[PDB]
């Protein structure tokens, strides 16, 4: 049984929340991560950094799937972040899908992770989620958004950003580049650029893992006969489709 | 309900009938008894209609959370696992027989399963009150190795066999098709043999027919 | 006391082991069809009634247990595996196979190790029995660490012990006879005491063998018993 | 002796052109005793409209618990709440108490604010849903209002002429149910606005 | 030993504060300051955000400015996480009376609820106190337009004029001077972003940085507006900040 | 004395001690292991060793037979690796019953390391000193090596080795693997994959190796078992030919 | 759960928790409360600083428990309003099962019960509030004054005051108030109540406030300018030498 | 038992009568079937034995907590829904409450007089007239009949005997006659002088 029924996360005389700072620089050193949003999608996009040459990268999504029109990226604890992935998506069915018969929207799933973040910090006997992540997705009312939430289980909308290691320079780099007329094609271009400063290794569809929230994949459904399900507009990009991209880049 | 499963030599097939009752009454004269668990394994129902819908949303809402979780594509066997430990946990009192067909990686596949929990495969297989009339042309026509064609002609011929005959089921037939290689094509109303025929004159009223006592604008802004 | 020191060790569980350490010795000899378990007792006064202050503890019918260190925690352990086996035999109706009965006891201390509310147990824990398929001697220490045996020992006179343990390994390759077994775990008992040498001690051992006993567990006691002390008694001069 | 046979009256729905109609009785009985002839069993939330036919004091508290649901939902949504959505919402939450359901005759009724499309539904106290395009019937005249609008029905109605057959559907189903009546309403529902009106008829 | 890191989150200094508490308001000091103004027709809130960036989308973010219902809003100053954690069981508790009473919360009833809540992680269950400071506008028929605060040590006050996060003593003292009890609405507004552009740690006042909302009075209804980013840029020209 | 060094919580560098002590528990056996796949099988092996005449050293292993079809080795003290094995064979267990089939090798290792983060986020719980390296011929995937550690993480691998030489005998692979250009050692029999196994075990670690001194586990499609001192030492004088 | 022991004694036989919310109780706004012949008054010190304050809504430091029983209190506000509503169900439980409002001694023994709870029981706090409980037991004329601290102590009182000075107050009560003789009238004993506030409060009528209890569930709160009445007859009385 | 009520013009009257009957004996003619939930909010009430004042006395109370909480009055509208809100749990509840009652309250912020009837399984509806039980059944005719929403409280008082009158004749249990207490803007009285009017 557990004995520690006491939070583990408490104030400070200066107003600090300890664990919170000391889990967000277990994120500052995590690998370069980022977000762009475009007019007509979103893209989110990270370096596949590999602990052994003998370890097959294709095994480890960095960038996963929450729901059909949503996916996530992260920067910081990988373990931590997976779990994320398996308590974001049930989440998305048990408190919504299983009631509404949709999908929620980008804006309360990620809402429903800040609240899982959120009780690391305050709850009986633990510590704090060790990453933050980005979560990029596309609803019916709202169109495409772009969220980033961190350890506290604050979360802010974004154009653009990037969090992990070379995050300062990155959106300096993005702030520059960014404008509300972008279009997917564009923002992806973006993307592939602000992350080659922050990669000294090998710079390809293998080292690299990005995914989109775009258009809606037909060809991603699985089944034809229902005329009002178009398919996934969470499409993820194969080794081949980014080298295509950095030949022209 | 006239439901069935039919396997053909490359996948299965399932279809049903349309007609939704209610005692002697027909709430509805075309609805859906075709459920998809996962794009690749459908599910047709019978019984307690909102038994059949609320397990079957119930396990594909469990069916993907697993797909995901172990990054492979679902299984018809977890799909009826999952549908029996459940329906027998309840002792029967979820009224929800079903044929839960499809295809994944393991090749293709064709069951049944009974409100109490019991299961049963087979190659071609019927439940509901077209159940008998359906049974009797399958077990007049079906050949083993047959064609998708084939396969759909026999399926949708035992369910008008149940339309027709049988007064717990009527109106249309809907098809779902789930071949091995290829995604599973839902052919909703893919026949409508029971069309209402023009009726002998025009009903609608001339205007002020009705008498009105009040009247009121009605405020939805804030 | 689940805290893993910098080095990767748990020091609570190697204290625990000091405490095992200090205690009286007890040992456990793998013979052709069966085992042997000895333990020294030891007499502080006149007035503990001789062979009336049993230590060495019997589970189900055919699983006898001897340990060394904290007698009380010994006892619970032997409690918790009373239960284990007895769960197993209701469901799978075959009394419970030696190594299976190894890891009961092994997965419930390993267990105490696993908190920082609860403390690992004070005892090294010799076990073993007769299954469908054989003999087996287990040793289990305040980790939850466990192996098979040939032989074993532990407590105040350990090395004593497993100094003569490995000799008889040695001298008899083609194996070793229950009788044999008796004897010469008494004579083990005996060497042990010049260590603990301070205080007179009393002797006990029991055994489980397919030939002697039938697969169940019982104590060597007066006849049998008496010329066990003698072999060693004499031996020793 | 039937929950859905004591306080009884029928709501029926619509669908014509651009627009869609939800009607209802006013009778509140007591078994055969008439008890309140200004009970009204159509609600809305945002631009959703809701009727419930069956057990009162079900009715009573259906509203109350899709009015508090609907609230949360514009609160955190930013939004007002959708046919199809709401529709989902009134059978996952009958469906909750499906070993204690509340008696009741479910219809939804409303126009999708963004699509622009006129939809209805159906249920049974279980959940289950209906979608039928053109009519929704329910409660202790669901078999005469069905009479009623198969013969009567046709699509594409216009606003002012869908009001003349929901109407007649009505008025002519209740008067052949003794437990409907005792005054009756109709909306008219369209993008822009919504109209209510009730009728005149026999008070027996 | 598991009692050796229990910070004990619920005890007494010598002195007789709670220590987390204490702490708690000390980082709200350093969170956006939050305006609340009480006109004799309406209400003011106001909220410099301090999460600030080009690329921020300001056109979505709800940082500081939070809706329990139709006719009561509030104003965060803290940990924003913290915050919705206590605005949904808020928002719920309206429902929760709504359905019981079938009239709205009065404005008090839910602030007392919601300041009990966080009252108790204050003496019981050693859990370290929710990290926010609350300005509740809102409007009900027996008391009119009402204003109240209240953080982590659960306790809560009303109000005519008031302030929480950063800078409140200077917020606090430029308030007292220029209100008046007769005060019009279109005054408070005026007042309210007169007084954070001369409090904010910032060289200057801009919309980017803002959330703004009021309440006000169809006929004998309340509207409740919060305004967009170009609603709060064109306000700030009029005010004369721009 | 340092709290943040006792319980899984964070250090101001944001780091966990208490995993990363955990990490070395896991050489306390001074046991290496390593796994590489066949073209349609996989093998693990392991050192054994046996120094006290008095133990039975048929009861000394670090290889269990988790699933049918599920292979587990472990570098770390026997008691966690055994809490492990029990898991992971009861999850195995499970999973068939309540989905309809076997759980798949890399299906395992993120439950089994979904539980190993756990005890790195809660307090009450310690980390478990071990790194296990599942392994099959999986029904969907083939031939797979999956290893999990106590921080949570695992991934799959061509081929791994882990323990106090861990470092030797991965470089010694890797360059193997860049003559071979490929992910498997292409060997159509099962026999002829542990052989080389153990040779490269024998240059990466500078040693001779008896039937006593080593411990093999081989995945087949539907079967995974371990090789006898029998088994190993024809498999032993097979390396004898071309050495 | 959670039941870590945080009201312990310590080796010279204090419980340092408790001594702790008495502390909170020192720090506390003062309150006082004096009996009358045939009533009991109830004054409360409210700090100075904010002109800004909404006075109609900000919650009054005296309160109802019943129609017929208030009270008055000192130290931290939010632990007040937790003891107040369990006061007020206590109260109206009584009458349910026993058809006969609670005897103010009863409500007393009661709320001090409950503050002598969290001094006992693991995982909580004592309650930082002192208070004064006062009223008429039901058909009774004699007025009723008590006085519950965080330790869960109480007793009865002629005339007790609580909070910030209120050391120097009771001071006052002791030299002021005639036993043999109390303050006849209610008009006497709200004067006096006033004049022992006006020792401690600094710029008086402002930031004061009375409140006067009678027999038979007769309780109102004086308005300031009636408050204010009082304070001008006590220049009167000064301002003669 | 009779439980009548009935809203004119600035007022509410109700009716409850005075007999409990257990057995085959009239334990007692003189029973007051009612509770003041608030100084302008009264209710009467009829049903299952114990459950009837169990129910009548609880709501009181928790009305009575309300009030001292607030120190405020809960309009006559905020009550019924409260007491609704109870009976509709005792529906489904383990033992239901069997209670019927009438809420008869002067909205002191509206002005208006207020009457609403609840029947044990939480079903409210709010009328001119009203009653529980059998009592609407031979009543009902006459206060269809003659009531008009203008009328003056003595105009009520006839119209009540009169309906007394009906059941006194025409109904086979002899109910000892009625209790009748008016609600208005201020407060709740008894009319001691009904034996003849």
């Amino acid at each position: 049984t557990d004995r520690y029924s006491f939070s583990l996360t408490t104030f400070s005389p200066s107003g600090k929340l300890g664990q919170i700072d000391y889990a967000l620089t277990a994120v500052k050193q995590g690998v370069t991560s980022l977000g762009i949003k475009a007019t007509n999608g979103v893209v989110i996009a990270t370096e596949k950094k590999s602990s052994s040459p003998l370890a097959m990268s294709e095994t480890l999504s960095k960038v996963s799937l929450l729901t059909p029109d949503i996916g996530a990226v992260y920067s910081g604890m990988g373990p931590d972040y997976r779990v994320l992935v398996d308590k974001s998506r049930k989440v998305a069915h048990t408190s919504y899908k299983r009631i509404y018969g949709e999908y929620p929207p980008t804006k309360l799933l990620v809402s429903e992770v800040a609240k899982i973040m959120q009780e690391a910090t305050q709850s009986g006997g633990v510590r704090p989620f060790g990453v933050s992540l980005l979560i990029a997705g596309h609803d019916e009312f709202n169109g495409f958004s772009l969220y980033q939430v961190d350890p506290s289980g604050s979360y802010f909308p974004w154009k653009a950003t990037a969090i992990g290691k070379g995050s300062v320079a990155a959106k300096t780099f993005l702030e520059k580049r960014w404008n509300d007329e972008l279009e997917l094609e564009d923002a992806i271009h973006i993307a592939l650029l602000t992350l080659k400063e922050s990669v000294e290794g090998e710079f390809n569809g293998d080292t690299i893992e990005l995914a989109i929230i775009g258009d809606e994949n037909p060809d991603l459904l699985g089944y034809t006969g229902i005329p009002t399900d178009k398919g996934p507009r969470f499409r993820k990009l194969t080794s081949q489709e980014i080298n295509d991209r950095l030949e022209a880049l | 309900t006239t439901i069935v499963g039919v396997k053909f030599n490359n996948g299965v097939v399932i279809a049903a009938d349309t007609r939704s009752t209610q005692g002697p009454i027909v709430a509805d004269k075309n609805c859906a008894k075709l459920h998809r668990i996962s794009p690749k394994i459908w599910c047709a129902g019978a019984g307690t209609a909102a038994d059949t819908e609320a397990v079957t949303q119930l396990i594909g809402s469990n069916i993907e959370l697993h797909s995901l979780y172990t990054s492979r594509e679902p299984r018809v066997v977890s799909a009826l696992q999952m549908l029996k430990q459940h329906l027998f946990k309840y002792q029967g009192h979820i009224g929800a027989y079903l044929i839960v067909a499809g295809v994944d990686p393991t090749g293709s596949h064709l069951f049944s399963i009974h409100a109490h929990g019991s299961t049963d495969v087979g190659y071609y297989l019927s439940l509901g009150s077209g159940s008998l009339a359906a049974m009797a042309v399958l077990e007049s026509h079906w050949k083993q190795d047959l064609t998708k064609e084939e396969a759909i002609k026999l399926a949708s011929d035992a369910i008008q066999a149940g339309i027709w005959n049988d007064l717990g089921s009527g109106s249309n037939v809907d098809v779902c098709v789930m071949e091995i290689g290829k995604d599973a094509e839902y052919l909703r109303n893919y026949l409508t043999p029971n069309v209402r025929e023009e009726k002998q004159k025009s009903y609608k009223f001339p205007r002020g027919t009705t008498a009105v006592l009040k009247e009121s604008i009605v405020n939805i802004c804030d | 006391m689940s805290v893993f020191s910098p080095d990767g060790r748990n020091f609570q569980v190697e204290y625990a082991v000091k405490a095992v350490e200090n205690g009286t010795t007890s040992i456990g000899i793998k013979c052709n069809d069966g085992v042997v378990f000895a333990v020294e007792k030891l007499i502080t006064s006149k007035l503990l009634v001789p062979q009336k202050n049993v230590k060495i503890q019997v589970v189900d019918r055919h699983i006898g247990c001897v340990y060394s260190g904290l007698i009380p925690d010994g006892r619970h352990l032997v409690n918790r595996g009373r239960e284990e086996a007895a769960s197993f035999k209701k469901l799978y109706k075959t009394p419970i196979p030696i190594p299976a009965f190894a890891d009961r006891l092994g997965q419930y201390v390993q267990a105490h190790t696993l908190y920082n509310s609860v403390r690992p147990f004070g005892v090294s824990t010799i076990f073993g029995g007769v299954d469908k398929n054989g003999a087996h001697l287990y040793m289990l220490e305040p980790s939850g660490s466990y192996w098979g045996y040939k032989g074993a020992a532990t407590g105040k006179g350990r090395q004593s012990a497993k100094a003569e343990l490995e000799k008889l390994v040695d001298h008899h390759p083609e194996g070793l006879s229950a009788r044999e077994a008796v004897k010469q775990a008494a004579k083990i008992i005996y060497l042990a005491h010049e260590d603990n040498k301070e205080k007179d001690f009393e002797l006990e051992i029991s055994w489980c063998s397919l030939s002697e006993t039938n697969g169940l567990h019982k104590f060597v006691k007066g006849d049998l018993l008496q010329e066990a002390i003698d072999f060693a008694q004499k031996e020793i001069n | 002796s039937d929950p859905s046979s004591i306080n009884g009256g029928i709501v029926v729905a619509m669908t014509g052109k651009d627009c869609v109609a939800i009607a209802c009785d006013l009778r509140l009985g007591s078994q055969s005793l008439g008890v309140s002839n200004k009970f009204e069993k159509i609600f809305h939330y945002g631009h959703v409209f809701l009727g419930i036919t069956g057990l009162a004091t079900d009715v009573t508290t259906l509203n109350e618990m899709f009015r508090y649901k609907t609230n949360l939902y514009k609160l955190k949504e930013e939004r007002a709440i959708e046919p199809e959505t709401f529709t989902q919402l009134v059978s996952s939450s009958l469906y909750e108490r499906r070993f204690g359901p509340y008696f009741v005759g479910p219809v939804v009724a409303g126009i999708n604010s963004k699509s622009g499309k006129p939809f209805i539904a159906g249920f049974d106290l279980i959940g289950c849903i209906d979608e039928a395009k053109d009519f929704i019937v329910s409660g202790t005249a669901s078999d005469q209002l069905f009479g009623m609008c198969e013969s009567l029905y046709e699509p594409n109605l216009e606003p002012e002429d869908l009001f003349e057959t929901i109407s007649q559907a009505l008025l002519n189903a209740a008067d052949r149910d003794a437990l409907s009546g005792w005054g009756a309403v109709v909306y008219i529902i369209k993008k822009d606005e919504v109209v209510k009106r009730y009728l005149k008829m026999r008070q027996d | 030993g598991s009692r050796r890191y229990d910070s004990r989150t619920t005890i007494f200094s010598p002195e007789g504060r709670l220590y987390q508490v204490e702490y708690a308001l000390e980082s709200i000091s350093h969170a956006g300051t939050a305006i609340g103004i009480m006109a004799s027709d309406g209400i003011v809130l106001a909220a410099e955000r301090k999460v600030t960036s080009t690329l921020l989308e300001q056109d979505t973010s709800t940082e500081k400015l939070y809706k329990l219902n139709d006719k009561i809003a509030v104003a965060v100053a803290g940990l924003t996480a913290d915050a919705e954690i206590l605005i949904n069981t808020a928002r719920i508790h309206a429902q929760n009376y709504l359905k019981t009473y079938n009239e709205d919360i009065p404005v008090e009833i839910l602030v007392r609820r919601l300041s009990d809540i966080k009252q108790g992680y204050t003496q019981h269950g050693g859990l370290r106190p929710f990290g926010v400071s609350f300005i509740y506008a809102g409007y009900d028929d027996r008391y009119g337009y009402q204003l109240y605060t209240s953080n982590p040590s659960g306790n809560y006050t009303g109000w005519k004029a008031i302030s929480v996060g950063a800078n409140t003593s200077a917020a606090q003292t430029l308030l007292q001077m220029d209100y008046k009890d007769d005060m019009k609405v279109d005054d408070a507004i005026e007042l309210a972003l007169k007084t954070l552009s001369k409090t904010t740690d910032s060289s200057a006042l801009t919309y980017d940085r803002l959330e703004f909302a009021t309440i006000r009075k169809n006929d004998g209804e309340v509207y409740q507006k919060i305004f967009k980013p170009q609603e709060i840029k064109d306000i700030l020209v009029k005010t004369g900040i721009t | 004395a340092g709290y943040d060094r006792h319980i899984t919580i964070f250090s101001p560098e944001g780091r966990l001690y208490q995993v990363e002590y955990a990490f070395k528990a896991t050489n306390q056996t001074n046991i290496n292991s390593l796994a590489v796949r066949g073209k349609d099988c996989t093998v693990v092996i392991s050192q054994k060793k046996v120094p006290d005449k008095l133990l039975d050293p048929t009861t000394v292993s670090y290889i269990f037979c988790i699933s049918r079809t599920i292979g587990m080795v472990v570098n770390g003290p026997i008691p966690d690796a055994r809490n492990a094995a029990l898991r992971a064979k009861a999850e195995a267990a499970e999973f068939r019953y309540k989905y309809g089939y076997d759980m798949p090798c890399d299906v395992l290792a993120k439950r089994m390391a979904n539980l190993s983060q756990i005890y790195t986020q809660r307090a009450y719980m310690r980390p478990l000193g071990v790194i296990l390296t599942f392994v099959s011929v999986d029904e969907e995937l083939g031939p797979s090596i999956y290893k999990t550690d106590p921080a949570g993480y695992y991934v799959g691998y061509k081929a791994t080795a882990t323990g106090p030489k861990q470092q030797e005998i991965t470089t010694n692979l890797e360059n193997h693997f860049k003559k071979s250009k490929i992910d498997h050692i292409n060997e159509e029999s099962w026999e002829k994959v542990v052989e080389f196994a153990i040779t490269h075990m024998i240059d990466a670690l500078g040693t001779e190796f008896s039937k006593n001194d080593l411990e093999v586990g081989v995945a087949t499609k539907d079967k995974f078992f371990t090789l006898s001192a029998e088994n190993i030492e024809e498999r032993l004088v097979a390396i004898a030919e071309q050495d | 759960g959670y039941d870590r022991a945080l009201s312990i004694f310590s080796p010279d036989g204090h419980i340092f928790q408790v001594e702790y919310a008495l502390e909170a109780v020192k720090r506390g706004t003062c309150a006082v409360g004096v009996k009358g012949k045939n009533c009991v008054v109830l004054g409360c010190e409210r700090r100075s600083t904010l002109k800004l304050q909404d006075t109609r809504i900000t919650p009054s430091k005296v309160s109802k428990i019943d129609s017929h029983v208030v009270l008055s209190f000192s130290g931290l506000n939010a632990d007040s309003r937790i003891l107040i509503e369990k006061a007020r169900v206590e109260a109206q439980s009584h009458r349910l099962t026993l058809e006969d409002p609670v005897t103010v001694e009863y409500l007393t023994r009661y709320v001090a019960g409950v503050q002598q709870r969290y001094t006992q029981s693991g995982g909580v706090r004592p309650f930082g509030v002192s208070t004064l409980i006062a009223g008429f037991d039901p058909r009774d004329d004699e007025p009723k004054l008590y006085q519950t601290e965080p330790s869960g102590i109480y007793s009865s009182w002629s005339a007790q005051t609580i909070g910030r000075n209120s050391k120097t107050v009771r001071e006052f009560l002791e030299k002021n108030y005639d036993r043999k003789e109390p303050p006849a009238t209610v008009e006497e004993c709200v004067k006096l109540t006033v004049r022992s506030l006006l020792e401690v409060v600094q710029t008086g009528a402002k930031n004061i406030e009375i409140t006067v209890v009678k027999p038979d569930s007769d309780i109102v709160a004086l308005s300031s300018e009636e408050i204010n009445q009082y304070v001008t007859q006590i220049e009167q009385e000064k301002q003669e030498q | 038992d009779i439980i009548l009520g009935i809203r004119v013009q600035d007022s509410v009257i109700l009716a409850s009568s005075k007999a409990v009957t257990r057995g085959i004996s009239v334990l007692k003619d003189s029973d007051d079937k009612t509770r003041q939930l608030s100084p302008h909010t009264l209710m009467s009430f009829a049903g299952e034995a114990g459950d009837t004042v169990q129910f009548a006395e609880y709501i009181q109370a928790n009305i009575q907590l309300y009030s001292i909480r607030e120190d405020y009055e809960l309009s006559p509208q905020a009550v019924s829904s409260f007491v609704r809100q109870e009976l509709a749990k005792s529906i489904r509840s383990r033992r239901p409450y069997q209670v019927n009652v009438l809420i008869g309250g002067y909205d002191k912020k509206k002005n208006k007089p207020e009457l609403y009837q609840i029947d044990y399984l939480g079903t409210k509806v709010e009328l001119p007239y009203g009653a529980h039980g059998y009592s609407g059944f031979y009543t009902f005719s006459l206060l269809d009949h003659h009531y008009r929403p203008d009328m003056t409280t003595e105009e009520g008082l006839d119209l009540l005997k009169l309906c007394v009158q009906e059941l006194e004749k025409r109904m086979p249990m002899d109910f000892k006659g009625v209790i009748v207490k008016i609600v208005d803007k201020d407060g709740i009285r008894q009319v001691d002088d009904f034996q003849a009017q």
